[PDB]
């Protein structure tokens, strides 16, 4: 059920070899060149069920959730996932950082794409749960790449139901708050991942957090529900003051403290603009490059159940810099995850 | 009302307006009236510029830019709402410069007269001449003006191509105003080969302290910055302050006229913006050289437009003038 | 006369050429006679390209983005104005890339024959073989060479594909020239995952003592960097320097082949450049992977120019190079 084929080209030339995916390319250039019918990481596919995923043996799954039609500003976060998958080929599945093979150590797999129903938010919302809900069930961890920022309230929600009587933790990255009670009346747009995250059962104020804010396009209601609920907001003014390896070590202790799972979201407006002009509602006063893969690491090394990222919009950046950003946001992740779990004894 | 604080609660299409300001007239007795801080002008005008095209269509990208954000900025607790009105744009004729300059003249010298702080948006940087030259009568030959302006480029020809009013002439002729004595004369971020030895020498001549790119980065920037803003604010009664982004790196800011690698991050100059702020005031208030076309997901722009509403806010925090903290979206 | 150094006076078909050069041939005679101490030569060369195309056009606008600088430098004191000439591009064949190498070799031997210093413009990446090994055969068993490329890619495939010489193998292939010494090669920049496991273990094999990104960061970068300076110009006759720009932070660098988030920004970059020029020399200067289709504003190259042209100021202010400080404009 879980296989591959190294470099992606079968016919007279494929390659065989367990460890090929790791190496130079022996027969052909791969798809350094040419995208082909490239997945994920060059990843097996595998159907968002239960079933399948617990068969493969999958411990990390993929899932692309394009849905842009949950938003307040401009659409375009649909055309994301597209750039990641094309953004992978021009990288290998190795990790020299970390000295690990990310593809068989989580033996990852692409789940393709959530489906959507143009128009439609709340059914489209309750697709992207019940599609979450099937990695969950099949026992993988969750890397679900946007598509807006309405993300956050089905994905946490199907972690929400899974943990059950246990507790969930709730990390949200972002120049936003996204803490509208509503916006025009609606409860589950891109900018109440928050609040919606606070109203699941097991997800308590005090395991939740918020970093990367700045800057006038938040609200005054936005602040005034973490000043309320007594919950962190690390702004970027601090985390640059007091240092991002101090701030995040200290929340991610803090969304973690006597709880079973975490929810983890990352606005890729977090990042600056100079990173990352491919973006809904992109914003000065942010991550660096290097600071992003700093994040990376760390949130790696405390490890989510969940990590979403949201927002990547490939048509406002005629550069690959967008994607390849979002390629290591991920890769940096999976590689910390798994020297962190190596050095347990794992 | 406060609504505009708030998430909309839902349940007369309007006009392209600095942050969504009311429109009120170029005229002293109509901005005395209308109760707001700043003026915004537009001056597209192109004239000066030795360049590359394009900063004639600034204003209106700027504007644009500003209609994006709330006039809440939550990290100052301050609304903007109605601390500025946008009076539109000075007409400009064409091929007609010594009548362009005396039209932006009359445009300062009438936004002074009001009290308002005018935020002229260029168009070329040989615009901050005569609107430097407005605030020198303005406050006339007895009192005492400060200066400073951030850019990769000093602007000290003393001559360019054998005129004398070209952008990059226009630190030459600001240096000769009366009133305005080279110590209290700023200027921060002169860097690479857009600097002619001239501007050099002259500098030196006059007794210019810019503080270039390399001394700011050797100094760990803020020291050298503050005592730069000492030296403008300390014992003047006005300052102008202006800024070409190309003082920001290329990566921050490409969407200017010259780009130039080695410059300010944006935390650098959000910082500085705030420095600047603890002086609680300032006169006349620049940006020149902004130029879209050449513009990525208008990164510039957009940069301008958080480091003049941050300006806006800071000064308006440090001056006391907050927002109800306790004021709440179900009220 | 010296008018390029100073604001200009005002009152037939050209080349595009480095930095408005003089165009001089190919020619050993006629390069030691021109009075340039670098020859730029340009190899759009792409057939090693294992990634995206667009290399081929970086040469071309490489030069357009230097004609806009001024000569002078007035951080450095230094005019770079007869500093370089420009030999146009090596003459190749499309489909033939063992005879496109022949030419890259013999039009490199050639400057070096000269005594002047080739910079040599890409193309991908492979054309840094063939330039290296001209410099191991013009300075003979006898001699010491020291090789230092920034880039984040090792390119330490032994083989790609069955083949040799294409970009990835370019490290593999260089460390294998006889006089160079591995203990003076300096590889500095290496992250992200285009960076297989066979290029890491060839490496530890061969004692390749790379400075990665996170090495360098771990160190804050200038530590390290002086270290790996001192290894490859300490006890060596001759150096080559070359420069992948995706070494620089995605930000300042979209434009090239091959971008990588996480790197080198321009100001330390700049930094680096002033620490090699301290040692007084250069044999050789390759920037290959430039890839203008993926440029934002023209940010990369633009910042690649920046570079090249900083390391000519920053050599030349160290050999004591500088202009007359008496020379003024009216004379
Ligand atoms: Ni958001
Ligand atoms: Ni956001």
């Amino acid at each position: 059920k879980w296989q591959f084929t190294p470099h992606q080209h079968r016919g007279p030339a494929e390659q065989f070899g367990e460890n090929d995916h790791i190496y130079s390319p022996k027969l052909h250039n791969g798809s350094f060149k040419s995208r082909g019918l490239a997945t994920f990481m060059g990843a097996p596919y595998c159907p968002p069920d239960r079933h399948k995923i617990r068969e493969m043996g999958a411990k990390i799954c993929f899932l692309a959730v394009p849905w842009d039609q949950g938003q307040i500003v401009r659409a375009g976060a649909s055309q994301g996932a597209a750039a990641l998958r094309d953004a992978t080929t021009q990288y290998f599945p190795y990790m020299f950082e970390y000295d690990v093979d990310l593809l068989s150590f989580f033996r990852v797999v692409d789940c393709g794409d959530v489906p959507t129903v143009p128009g439609n938010n709340i059914k489209s919302q309750e697709y992207t749960a019940d599609y979450v809900t099937e990695c969950l069930e099949g026992g993988a961890k969750v890397i679900l790449f946007g598509g807006d920022h309405s993300l956050p309230i089905p994905g946490a929600k199907a972690l929400s139901r899974f943990t059950g009587s246990g507790k969930m933790g709730y990390l949200h990255v972002d120049c936003h708050l996204d803490a509208a009670p509503d916006w025009a009346g609606n409860l589950i747009t891109n900018c109440s991942g928050a609040p919606r995250a606070l109203d699941l059962p097991n997800c308590n104020a005090r395991n939740m957090a918020h970093m990367g804010s700045r800057n006038g396009l938040n609200p005054k209601d936005w602040w005034d529900f973490y000043v309320d609920n007594e919950i962190r907001v690390v702004t970027m003014s601090e985390m640059i003051e007091r240092g991002l390896e101090v701030c995040a070590n200290e929340i991610f202790e803090r969304v973690k403290k006597d709880t079973d799972s975490l929810y983890f979201t990352w606005d890729t407006d977090s990042i600056d603009i100079s990173c990352m002009p491919g973006n809904s509602a992109p914003e000065c006063y942010g991550l660096k490059g290097r600071e992003v893969i700093q994040l990376a690491r760390i949130a790696g090394r405390h490890g989510c159940d969940i990590l979403d990222i949201v927002e990547f919009c490939p048509y406002f950046d005629p550069s690959q810099i967008g994607a390849k950003m979002t390629v290591n946001m991920i890769y940096h992740y999976l590689g910390s995850r798994a020297q962190t779990l190596r050095q347990q004894g794992k | 009302s406060y609504a505009h604080l708030f998430s909309p609660l839902g349940g007369a299409p309007g006009l392209i307006t600095f942050l969504r300001s009311a429109h009120v007239p170029l005229n002293a007795e109509a901005l005395k009236a209308c109760g707001a801080k700043y003026a915004f002008v537009g001056v597209p005008f192109d004239e000066g510029n030795i360049g590359k095209p394009g900063s004639e269509d600034a204003p209106r990208e700027f504007r644009l830019i500003t209609q994006e954000y709330f006039s809440y900025w939550f990290e100052y607790n301050v609304d903007l709402h109605g601390k500025a009105v946008d009076c539109g744009d000075v007409s400009m004729p064409k091929v007609s410069p010594e009548v362009a300059h005396e039209r932006i003249y009359r445009a300062v010298r009438e936004v002074l007269k009001s009290g308002l702080i005018p935020i002229i948006c260029g168009g070329d940087r040989s615009i901050s001449i005569t609107a430097a030259r407005a605030l020198s009568d303005h406050i006339g030959p007895q009192k005492k003006m400060g200066y400073m302006h951030f850019g990769a480029q000093l602007d000290m020809a003393d001559s360019w191509a054998g005129e004398r009013n070209l952008a990059p002439c226009a630190m030459a002729r600001i240096t000769e105003l009366p009133n305005l004595d080279i110590r209290n004369v700023a200027h921060l971020g002169a860097r690479n080969a857009m600097n002619p030895k001239d501007h050099i020498d002259l500098s030196k001549e006059r007794g210019l302290q810019y503080d270039s790119m390399f001394d700011l980065f050797d100094a760990g920037i803020y020291p050298l910055v503050e005592r730069s803003i000492d030296r403008v604010w300390s014992g003047t009664d006005a300052q102008y302050l202006g800024f070409n982004f190309n003082v920001m790196d290329s990566s921050t800011a490409p969407g200017v006229t010259s780009t130039e690698p080695g410059g300010l991050e944006s935390r650098e100059m959000m910082r500085i913006v705030d420095m600047i702020a603890k002086r609680g005031g300032v006169s006349v208030i620049d940006l020149t050289e902004l130029c879209p076309i050449f513009d990525i997901s208008g990164t510039a722009a957009r940069l301008a437009a958080c480091v003049i509403m941050r300006l806006m806010a800071s000064l308006a925090a440090q001056d006391g003038d907050v927002i109800d903290d306790k004021l709440r979206r179900t009220d």
